RNA sequence: CCGAGGGUAGGGCCCGUGACUGGGGCGAAGUCGUAACAAGGUAGCUGUACCGGAAGGUGCGGCUGGA
RNA sequence: CGCGGGGUGGAGCAGCCUGGUAGCUCGUCGGGCUCAUAACCCGAAGGUCGUCGGUUCAAAUCCGGCCCCCGCAACCA
RNA sequence: AAAAUGUUCA
RNA sequence: UGGUUCGUGGAGCCAUGGGGGAAUCUGGGCGGACCACCGCCUAAGGCUAAGUACUCCGGGUGACCGAUAGCGCACCAGUAC
RNA sequence: GAGCUAGCCCUGGCCAGGGUGAAGCUGGGGUGAGACCCAGUGGAGGCCCGAACCGGUGGGGGAUGCAAACCCCUCGGAUGA
RNA sequence: GAAUGCCGGCAUGAGUAACGAUAAAGAGGGUGAGAAUCCCUCUCGCCGUAAGCCCAAGGGUUCCUACGCAAUGGUCGUCAGCGUAGGGUUAGGCGGGACCUAAGGUGAAGCCGAAAGGCGUAGCCGAAGGGCAGCCGGUUAAUAUUCCGGCCCUUCCCGCAGGUGCGAUGGGGGGACGCUCUAGGCUAGGGGGACCGGAGCCAUGGACGAGCCCGGCCAGAAGCGCAGGGUGGGAGGUAGGCAAAUCCGCCUCCCAACAAGCUCUGCGUGGUGGGGAAGCCCGUACGGGUGACAACCCCCCGAAGCCAGGGAGCCAAGAAAAGCCUCUAAGCACAACCUGCGGGAACCCGUACCGCAAACCGACACAGGUGGGCGGGUGCAAGAGCACUCAGGCGCGCGGGAGAACCCUCGCCAAGGAACUCUGCAAGUUGGCCCCGUAACUUCGGGAGAAGGGGUGCUCCCUGGGGUGAUGAGCCCCGGGGAGCCGCAGUGAACAGGCUCUGGCGACUGUUUACCAAAAACACAGCUCUCUGCGAACUCGUAAGAGGAGGUAUAGGGAGCGACGCUUGCCCGGUGCCGGAAGGUCAAGGGGAGGGGUGCAAGCCCCGAACCGAAGCCCCGGUGAACGGCGGCCGUAACUAUAACGGUCCUAAGGUAGCGAAAUUCCUUGUCGGGUAAGUUCCGACCUGCACGAAAAGCGUAACGACCGGAGCGCUGUCUCGGCGAGGGACCCGGUGAAAUUGAACUGGCCGUGAAGAUGCGGCCUACCCGUGGCAGGACGAAAAGACCCCGUGGAGCUUUACUGCAGCC
RNA sequence: CGAUGUCGGCUCGUCGCAUCCUGGGGCUGAAGAAGGUCCCAAGGGUUGGGCUGUUCGCCCAUUAAAGCGGCACGCGAGCUG
């Protein structure tokens, strides 16, 4: 849906927020299984790898259930839908009849109340995961697992699917969310329905503060610095670059393939 | 104006104190050269309990 | 002292 | 007290005027091309969109005021 | 002032560096086709090559001096 | 298959 | 590739990172590519005084200084600052 | 050497008093149901005035200064990057 | 004898500048060898969201006291923060540690690295965060939540008395959390009082008055009382909480849905304890006595603080661990654990004093810097603002005279109002609140405090709402209406926008050159391109490892553009990137035609042609929101003029829209038009664009701006064009007393001359010796071995299709 | 070049005359008035604005006239910037 507000304020007239009507009553979180303390820092051992980030609000972390095979045959219940902060998704918390209780990343068409499984049995429909085979061919798919048994790696993104393609001896094919084709083992587990969320991609930040509280600091132009800092420092009253477009480590930044060609996952792989 | 001197009693310990001299080879070689200098202070005389 | 102005005027 | 009126400030409607600019009307025999009327030599017209010295061309859908 | 490129039939351009041979398009002229014009077709004419010098057996062509024309430069104070 | 034009008034 | 006077030089010898990969005296390395001849040695295990270097320390001497010199310090100096 | 300074991390603190009045609620109106409109409530915002606080715009003074960046008047922000 | 030489010493300027805020001093009396400066009294001024109190950091004897003045004090000094000596810092409850965990540090296992070393789950360390039991008074010259007095708690250990399956570093619960706004009841704090208590006081015209002045509390266990916070009670089933659980979790039936009940805080009350003014009398360098048997009550305002884990809303979605409760396991249930009561035990370090500053950071008794808490009263709408003033603390460690110039800081001005000037720079006008009233434009919010106005004090009368009280008196908040009074003037002092029109740039709040640039630069949301399938790309590291990310194409990295609106054309020849199992070339290697050297020979040893040989380059395509680029010359229309139209050469293609003398326009003050008396600027136009142009974006855009330009109104000392006055300096006297600089000096003008700009040489002229206040023409004045420039086969930063390497990648 | 601060403005001036005005004079194609031109003469005077950083210049309104130059394109230990 996306809030929209009025223009009371510059920057308030194109600023828009999420819609939160599919967060149910339940807006903190659960103890026990999560939170754990989440380790805010833009950097490694030493020194910063990725540039511009920091500040921007203070988080706990989620731990999600992205191997959903502990628990084959033993079915749940969809106990509530909340805000997590350290992902574009909302997600899920259900209540195993088991007693414990997990977080899935939560589905688009999730309702509350809900009956979800996860095993070679499972009812084809939105909540349940399934090993990729028994999944019929053209259903549309989520966190999938890309080797079997190291858990959900694809598709996680709000409003993201894969959609199965064929299969192939051991292998079925995939259409992941990048449009790529690739050959997925038919033993790894992914989970029925897309996303959710989808809404996410429609949200206008709307001024710089936003960003910050994303912990996203300001990123500046390679122009607006120094030959000792950046290619495409200097010279005089602006420029236009004098060479390919470069990072500022030298390497052009249009067009210049970087995926490795001789990696094994190649034999694996079918598109863009 | 703010100077460049604040002075910390935990901070000139932490920083300047034996047992940081004493952690690594660098420091420890200054330990030797203080020494066999003939100072009377090996490292800074950080006070207080 | 040190400077460290730059020659101006 | 009110008050003719004068003063100060700010709007509304109308008239006149202005370097320049836009298209229009009209003015026997100036220029360029051939759009339309015959199937006008690409049937024409059309709403819209883009484009082109100019009529105009073309895309999409429509019409018989054509076969 | 300095630099380097250019004047070739009526128009716009080749031809030079490896000297002896000036060609292309349009235009012009005569003839056709058409009722007539253009378009189109067959023929033809038309160039002191900016000038002054000489280098050579021979100069559009190579070398010097002027004459216009075009472009570049004129920076640090 | 391709083919433009015909000064003004009677 | 390093070492040797040897900077690829006709480049050996001595070390070695990589690849291949023997032999036990009729076996093996070397005498400056290589081959022959003639000779010298016996690798892939280790220990070994003395002669040599040095001067924190003790002593002796001086065509060494004599308090701006001689060590930074003749004096409670690597101090005060 | 990051006790100045730049950034980030962990954990605390601070921001007088005034304005303006979004969404959303409640009532009324309207409609087949709506959209929407009126109040009333509400208290939103890199919102406004303005101390603390963080600054350093313009001018003057200062120039062996009170000061190796100060002072006076004036000025920017001040619930947020 | 020289090196802007080095060390030291002493001169010069010089009794000159200065003596550190313009908050301010006068006098009397002491003490003393010696007083503007020390002690005391009186008078005056200054701070009072401090220039006053309390901590933290830091400082480390500065604290108190005795005796002292050589130095330190910008003067003095009998004083001191200085010298000598002595004295002073008391804790189970405050803080820290024998508690906990955060970032991070370390680090067993383990991984890595020539060595040194680097990483690293567990654990440990690591703190104004979590946990934790003292409040109020009294004493010292100096310490007190530490000693003392009262009242009240906390742990251990050993006992008795009684309860129960007790019981782990293990399971679960809790602890446990954001921002904004907030309700109810309280407390802190404050105002008032005809009531209570007090020494006193009638002044100078009047007042013996419900008169003036001063003060009317604090702490306090149990139990209450009032606020409020927590929390459902059962019974079954159970496969999860990594062993086991009765616990938790998940199902299913009952009763509650209430705070009824359990507890837990806060506040009142409380056995009792303590405090207790003005004034007067005393002797202090200060404290004491009395006022006292002190009284110790009633209203009112009221928090940002307490009840607290309260409530509501919002998106950016808001630490951990232990104490604490509970569950069980090994063990053991003569243990052990819990409740109650007794006795006993309760360590280590800190405690002085400064603490917005003379004791900390600035070489200084330095106008600067420095974190938290309290910060009273009145009035101005409010308030931590502003003016004065409680308590408390100060008059800033040189003074005394004088009344010049000139400077600083400030007040006022005739008439004119920007004529000043690069520019209204500066200064002025305006100014708070309440109420009328507001335009273009606009993204519908804004523009708006548009602009422009009126009201504002005091007296009396009438009157409408609340709030606390019972539905009332009072006390406290908002109002309305009507008469009237005074002054030049009613936010009468202090704090408090000048306004408008129109261009350029940037959307906007923001950020930036600490120490000359705050902007149109950077950033920014947003748009596009590109890379990246996850052991992701990318980045740091030799590596291990880590970031990215405990993310997964709505994600992450790189690049450009920079809200939004309308748009973003043509060129793929060159360069880059992308795509091409063909072909040409191609290094090691394979391959050996064949040749060579030695050998009596088998042999040993050299070269070496075909051919097989990757990437890369070539070559073939693609690709511009990739690097980039986007023409010239002639002719032509029935007045001329101009050229829709034509020819031709060249290119990879020959800039479209929109804009244009521009932040771009050289000729240039282009030419018209506007504003002005007059306009190299400014605005609007024309287009001949030296040399705009579409994501190094093009043209526009409401709002926004310590940005830049133009104009106008208002208003002025900016000016005409100055004048007067104030204070701080200057000046004189007493005290203390520098500096840069300096070859030496007995240092005049002119005209000449001289290395070409003479006090010093020549000629003439003028001029008794020496100071003080001033002005700056000169001493090619001072200060910095010229930053410009050139030189040196000097040095660095940067660039690339310069050379040669290396990382990285292939 | 072990430093001579470089434009213009303000301020304060002073000097040369090959004079802009005023004084005196010759010639005039000088009727008069008003001009033209040359000689003598510097004693004194030589405005205020709009534009531009401007010097200069162009303008507006005047005037007896709106003089020209030198003095380190006079004057920054005088100011501005
Ligand atoms: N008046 C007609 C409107 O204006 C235009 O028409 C105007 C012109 O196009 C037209 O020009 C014509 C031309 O078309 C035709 N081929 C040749 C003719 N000689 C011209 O004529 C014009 O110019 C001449 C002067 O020389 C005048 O005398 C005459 O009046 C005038 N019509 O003359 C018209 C003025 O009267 C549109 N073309 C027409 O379609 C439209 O409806
Ligand atoms: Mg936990
Ligand atoms: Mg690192
Ligand atoms: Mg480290
Ligand atoms: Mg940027
Ligand atoms: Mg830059
Ligand atoms: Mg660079
Ligand atoms: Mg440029
Ligand atoms: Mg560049
Ligand atoms: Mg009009
Ligand atoms: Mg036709
Ligand atoms: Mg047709
Ligand atoms: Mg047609
Ligand atoms: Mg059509
Ligand atoms: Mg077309
Ligand atoms: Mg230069
Ligand atoms: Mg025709
Ligand atoms: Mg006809
Ligand atoms: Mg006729
Ligand atoms: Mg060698
Ligand atoms: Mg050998
Ligand atoms: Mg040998
Ligand atoms: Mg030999
Ligand atoms: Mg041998
Ligand atoms: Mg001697
Ligand atoms: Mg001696
Ligand atoms: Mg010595
Ligand atoms: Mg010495
Ligand atoms: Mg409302
Ligand atoms: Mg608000
Ligand atoms: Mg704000
Ligand atoms: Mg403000
Ligand atoms: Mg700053
Ligand atoms: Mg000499
Ligand atoms: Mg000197
Ligand atoms: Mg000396
Ligand atoms: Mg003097
Ligand atoms: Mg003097
Ligand atoms: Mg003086
Ligand atoms: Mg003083
Ligand atoms: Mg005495
Ligand atoms: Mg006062
Ligand atoms: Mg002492
Ligand atoms: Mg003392
Ligand atoms: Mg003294
Ligand atoms: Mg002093
Ligand atoms: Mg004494
Ligand atoms: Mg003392
Ligand atoms: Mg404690
Ligand atoms: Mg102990
Ligand atoms: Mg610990
Ligand atoms: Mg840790
Ligand atoms: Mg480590
Ligand atoms: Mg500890
Ligand atoms: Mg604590
Ligand atoms: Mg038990
Ligand atoms: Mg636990
Ligand atoms: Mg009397
Ligand atoms: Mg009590
Ligand atoms: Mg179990
Ligand atoms: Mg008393
Ligand atoms: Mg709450
Ligand atoms: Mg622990
Ligand atoms: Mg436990
Ligand atoms: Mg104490
Ligand atoms: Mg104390
Ligand atoms: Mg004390
Ligand atoms: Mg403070
Ligand atoms: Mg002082
Ligand atoms: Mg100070
Ligand atoms: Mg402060
Ligand atoms: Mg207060
Ligand atoms: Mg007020
Ligand atoms: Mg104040
Ligand atoms: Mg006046
Ligand atoms: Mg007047
Ligand atoms: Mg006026
Ligand atoms: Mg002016
Ligand atoms: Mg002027
Ligand atoms: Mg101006
Ligand atoms: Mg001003
Ligand atoms: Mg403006
Ligand atoms: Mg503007
Ligand atoms: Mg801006
Ligand atoms: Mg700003
Ligand atoms: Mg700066
Ligand atoms: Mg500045
Ligand atoms: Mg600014
Ligand atoms: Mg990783
Ligand atoms: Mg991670
Ligand atoms: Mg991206
Ligand atoms: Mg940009
Ligand atoms: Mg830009
Ligand atoms: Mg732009
Ligand atoms: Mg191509
Ligand atoms: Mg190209
Ligand atoms: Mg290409
Ligand atoms: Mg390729
Ligand atoms: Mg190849
Ligand atoms: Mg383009
Ligand atoms: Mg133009
Ligand atoms: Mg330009
Ligand atoms: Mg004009
Ligand atoms: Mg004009
Ligand atoms: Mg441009
Ligand atoms: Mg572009
Ligand atoms: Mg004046
Ligand atoms: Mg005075
Ligand atoms: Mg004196
Ligand atoms: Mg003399
Ligand atoms: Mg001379
Ligand atoms: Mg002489
Ligand atoms: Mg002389
Ligand atoms: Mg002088
Ligand atoms: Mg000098
Ligand atoms: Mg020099
Ligand atoms: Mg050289
Ligand atoms: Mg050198
Ligand atoms: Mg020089
Ligand atoms: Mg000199
Ligand atoms: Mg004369
Ligand atoms: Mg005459
Ligand atoms: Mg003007
Ligand atoms: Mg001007
Ligand atoms: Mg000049
Ligand atoms: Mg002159
Ligand atoms: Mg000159
Ligand atoms: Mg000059
Ligand atoms: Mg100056
Ligand atoms: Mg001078
Ligand atoms: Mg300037």
């Amino acid at each position: 849906a996306v809030k929209k507000f009025k223009p009371y304020t510059p920057s308030r007239r194109f600023m828009t927020v999420a819609d939160f009507s599919e967060i149910t009553k339940t807006e903190p979180e659960k103890s026990l299984v999560k939170p754990l303390k989440k380790t805010g820092g833009r950097n490694n051992q030493g020194r910063i790898t990725v540039r511009f980030r920091g500040g921007g609000h203070k988080r706990l972390y989620r731990i999600i259930d992205f191997k959903r095979w502990d628990k084959v045959g033993i079915p749940a219940k969809v106990a509530a839908i909340e805000y997590d902060p350290n992902r574009s998704a909302r997600i899920a918390l259900l209540h195993y009849v088991d007693g414990e209780k997990r977080y899935i990343i939560a589905p688009d068409g999730l309702q509350v109340g809900q009956q979800v499984v996860a095993g070679p049995d499972a009812p084809i429909q939105v909540g349940n995961a399934l090993p990729l085979r028994f999944i019929p061919v053209g259903t549309v798919v989520h966190a999938v697992e890309l080797e079997p048994k190291k858990g959900a790696k694809l598709a996680r993104a709000a409003g993201t699917s894969a959609q199965i393609q064929g299969r192939e001896g051991d292998y079925v094919i995939l259409r992941l969310p990048s449009g790529e084709l690739r050959k997925v083992h038919g033993e790894c587990y992914a989970t029925v329905g897309a996303v959710g969320n989808a809404d996410h991609k429609n949200i206008v930040l709307g001024k710089a503060g936003r960003s910050r509280w994303l912990g996203r600091r300001p990123h500046v132009r390679g122009a607006a610095m120094n030959p000792v800092d950046h290619p495409h420092g200097g010279g005089e009253g602006r420029a236009p670059r004098g060479r390919p477009p470069a990072s500022p480590w030298g390497w052009q930044t249009k067009g210049l393939k970087t995926r490795k060609r001789r990696k094994p996952s190649s034999r694996f792989i079918i598109a863009r | 104006m703010k100077r460049t001197w604040q002075p910390n009693r935990r901070k000139r310990a932490k920083t300047h104190g034996f047992r940081a001299r004493m952690r690594t080879p660098g420091g420890r070689k200054v330990l030797k050269r203080r020494r066999q200098k003939g100072r009377w202070r090996l490292t800074p005389a950080v006070r207080k309990r | 002292x040190g400077g460290p102005k730059k020659k101006k005027k």
